[PDB]
């Protein structure tokens, strides 16, 4: 029994062990109450504005579109405190945890960005934070681990399974099954069991709400398309949400193509995976012929989720949103182009969305179009990765 | 599911509890696993609970996780698991066999098809670890259509509504994982739930007797068995010895 529908069409659900159900029900109830509380809304907005830096700018590209009939805008989530859109929702979940009278936060991370985000919200709101991380991701992300420790977060390395993310994510849920009465599990994307896909969307929807008002004020019309990368689907659904009932606005999600869909080494389960049940939800995922969960691949660590939020699978199925893919090389080129023509270093994740926009622009240069790309984050974190590649190419 | 009915009927006439050990199929190797199973049986197990290796067991502790890894390294697949089950059933006709599955393995080739396959090889029950009662409908429905008992877990944080549902949808036995223990058993008998088996950390003979004495139809050793396998990976001969020894003791305690 639930207050809200845990499914979007046939995708979604709450496929978790019986022991976790009370936790999901308590959470859903607190979210509904909170959504109706003006004092909650007021508090959340205050943090976003006075701490996080919202609203973020809507920048018109000056040089990148020369010689085409495309007008490109970038929603600047790269300017948000923390450097990525993740901040919006961790703050929201942190408040909700407090409204529930919880005093501890649990989270897990891979690329490390969600870890850093959960730690900063917890430090600010006086919550105790513990983050599970797979050793193989730990050694690979020493910088983010250090950030987490500076902020007072306990980083618990997991010596289990593939000593990777999935083991941490399973240790994170195990911990929660025994400590939910005092701890909140801060899932880092618009996926997992209900009510997370709904909660994460709602705590990220300001992205789209702002963009609409900003584009109407600057251009006096809605854009022709809004584009965003999709790893788990939070920044994308955050941008799309407010535009769903506006049918003249195309919604385009971009999954990582890695080395190429045909190579098998990519991260596009929505368009190239198979429906399955995992992570507490029924959704498209990358799995073997016999149902084992495979690893996804992308140059950007933040798009390495082998599944996708259920709402995206639904939007695609009914034809409201289109999903495409962009390879490592295409993302690398868009990364270089933005630095050179606009003076902005974007995150490699965000670069996948930009690449697709550049593609739309260059393939039909005389097509008049007004596009908005969600620049989900800044790429300072990616400097070294990009550098090593271009050298391995003599550039 | 008839095998479970006949087992408990018998155990009652002997004022005895059931002792059900759990093991991951194919751990540490196909042929070794088959000898282990034959040993557990010969040593006195009343039934078996067998796990099928999954890539991401979000509902299992580390002892099981490692057993799962060991089975994958041995190149074990679901398909190979079904050939094993057929062999075990061909050798032991009356022993009830239950599987511990994860949703995706059951969903993969179609839910109905999975249960049809279980009916074929002789499986008696299936417990899908990550499917709560709220989402159980298509699973329990396919199970019943193929004469397979759908097993559900009754957690410590269970409420009255949960108890009612479990008692109503479950068959075979109830997997007992706060609330006073005997109280919990009383309520289940009241709603006419399948016989309850205690599966929480059963690792010593006194715990089995204590489970039975509290009104439970028996007990399940969740990882205690998997521990002996890991301890003796290097000595197959001795591994079987400690297994026989342990199981024998656990079962003597159910009397
Ligand atoms: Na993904």
């Amino acid at each position: 029994t639930t207050l809200l529908n845990p499914y979007f069409g046939e995708f979604g659900g709450m496929y978790v062990p019986q022991i976790l159900m009370p936790a999901l029900n308590q959470l859903e109830e607190a979210f509904v109450s909170a959504q109706k509380d003006p004092e909650f809304q007021a508090q959340f907005a205050d943090l976003l504005k006075n701490y996080a830096g919202r609203p973020t700018a809507l920048t018109k590209c000056q040089n990148i579109t020369a010689g085409t009939r495309t007008t490109l805008y970038l929603k600047r989530e790269d300017l948000l405190h923390g450097g990525a859109h993740k901040t919006n929702q961790v703050l929201g979940q942190a408040l909700l945890a407090k409204r529930m009278g919880k005093s501890e936060i649990i989270a897990e991370t891979g690329a490390g960005q969600h870890g850093v985000a959960s730690a900063l919200a917890s430090a600010l709101l006086g919550l105790k934070c513990r983050i599970y991380m797979g050793a193989k991701d730990v050694e690979r992300q020493s910088p983010n681990v250090f950030r987490m420790r500076l902020m007072g977060a306990e980083v618990i390395p997991v010596h289990s399974g593939s000593a990777t993310l999935k083991d941490a994510c399973n240790e994170a849920l195990r911990d929660w099954s025994g400590s939910y009465e005092t701890a909140h599990y801060m899932l880092g994307t618009a996926a997992g069991p209900h009510p997370y896909p709904t909660i994460v969307r709602e705590f990220q929807r300001m992205i789209g709400e702002e963009t609409k008002a900003q584009i109407l004020d600057k251009e006096g019309r809605l854009p022709d398309a809004v584009i965003a990368c999709v790893g788990g689907g939070s920044n994308a659904i955050g941008m799309f949400a407010d535009f769903i009932n506006d049918t003249s606005v195309g919604l385009i999600g971009v999954e990582p193509g890695g080395h190429g869909i045909e190579t098998g080494e990519h991260g596009a389960p929505l368009k190239h995976g198979r429906v399955g049940i995992y992570f507490g939800m029924k959704a498209p995922m990358m799995q073997t012929a016999d149902g084992q969960i495979e690893e996804s691949y992308s140059i950007s660590a933040g798009l390495d989720f082998p599944s996708v939020g259920p709402q995206h699978a639904y939007l695609n199925s009914i034809g409201r949103a289109d999903y495409v893919s962009i390879t490592d090389d295409e993302a690398l080129e868009a990364f270089k182009t933005l630095c050179r023509h606009e003076g902005i270093i974007p995150a490699l994740e965000s670069s996948h969305a930009l690449a697709h926009a550049l593609k739309m622009m260059r393939e039909q240069p005389e097509k008049e179009q007004l596009l908005v790309v969600n620049l989900s984050g800044r790429g300072d974190k990616d400097i070294f990765t990009v550098h090593d590649i271009l050298k391995a190419r003599g550039e | 599911m008839e095998r479970y009915e006949n087992l408990f009927a018998q155990l009652n006439d002997r004022r005895e509890g059931a002792f059900v050990p759990f093991v991951t199929l194919g751990d540490p190797g196909i042929e070794q696993s088959l000898k282990i199973i034959d040993t557990l049986i010969d040593a006195g197990a009343d039934a078996l609970e067998l796990g099928v290796p999954f890539s991401d067991p979000l509902a299992d502790g580390p002892t099981i996780q490692n057993a799962n890894l060991r089975a994958f390294a041995a190149g074990v697949t679901p398909a190979q698991c079904f050939e094993m089950l057929a062999l075990i059933r061909e050798k032991h006709p009356t022993i009830p066999i239950g599987l511990l599955m994860y949703a995706n393995l059951v969903f993969n080739n179609g839910i109905d098809a999975f249960y049809a396959r279980c009916e074929q090889v002789g499986v008696d029950s299936v417990l899908v670890a990550d499917v709560p009662v709220e989402e159980s409908a298509p699973f329990r429905q396919a199970a019943l259509r193929h004469n397979i008992a759908p097993i559900f877990i009754c957690p410590p944080n269970a409420d009255d509504d949960l108890l009612r549902q479990v008692a109503s949808y479950g068959r075979g036995y109830t997997y007992l994982l706060a609330l006073p223990l005997h109280h919990l058993i009383e309520k289940l008998k009241e709603y006419h739930a399948a016989p309850a088996l205690q599966g929480f950390g059963i690792s010593s003979p006194e715990q089995v007797s204590a489970a039975v004495r509290a009104g439970a139809a028996g007990a399940i050793s969740g990882s205690a068995i998997v521990k002996i396998i890991e301890k003796n990976l290097a000595s197959p001969k001795q591994m079987l010895a400690e297994l026989r020894s342990f199981v024998s003791a656990m079962k003597a305690a159910s009397r």
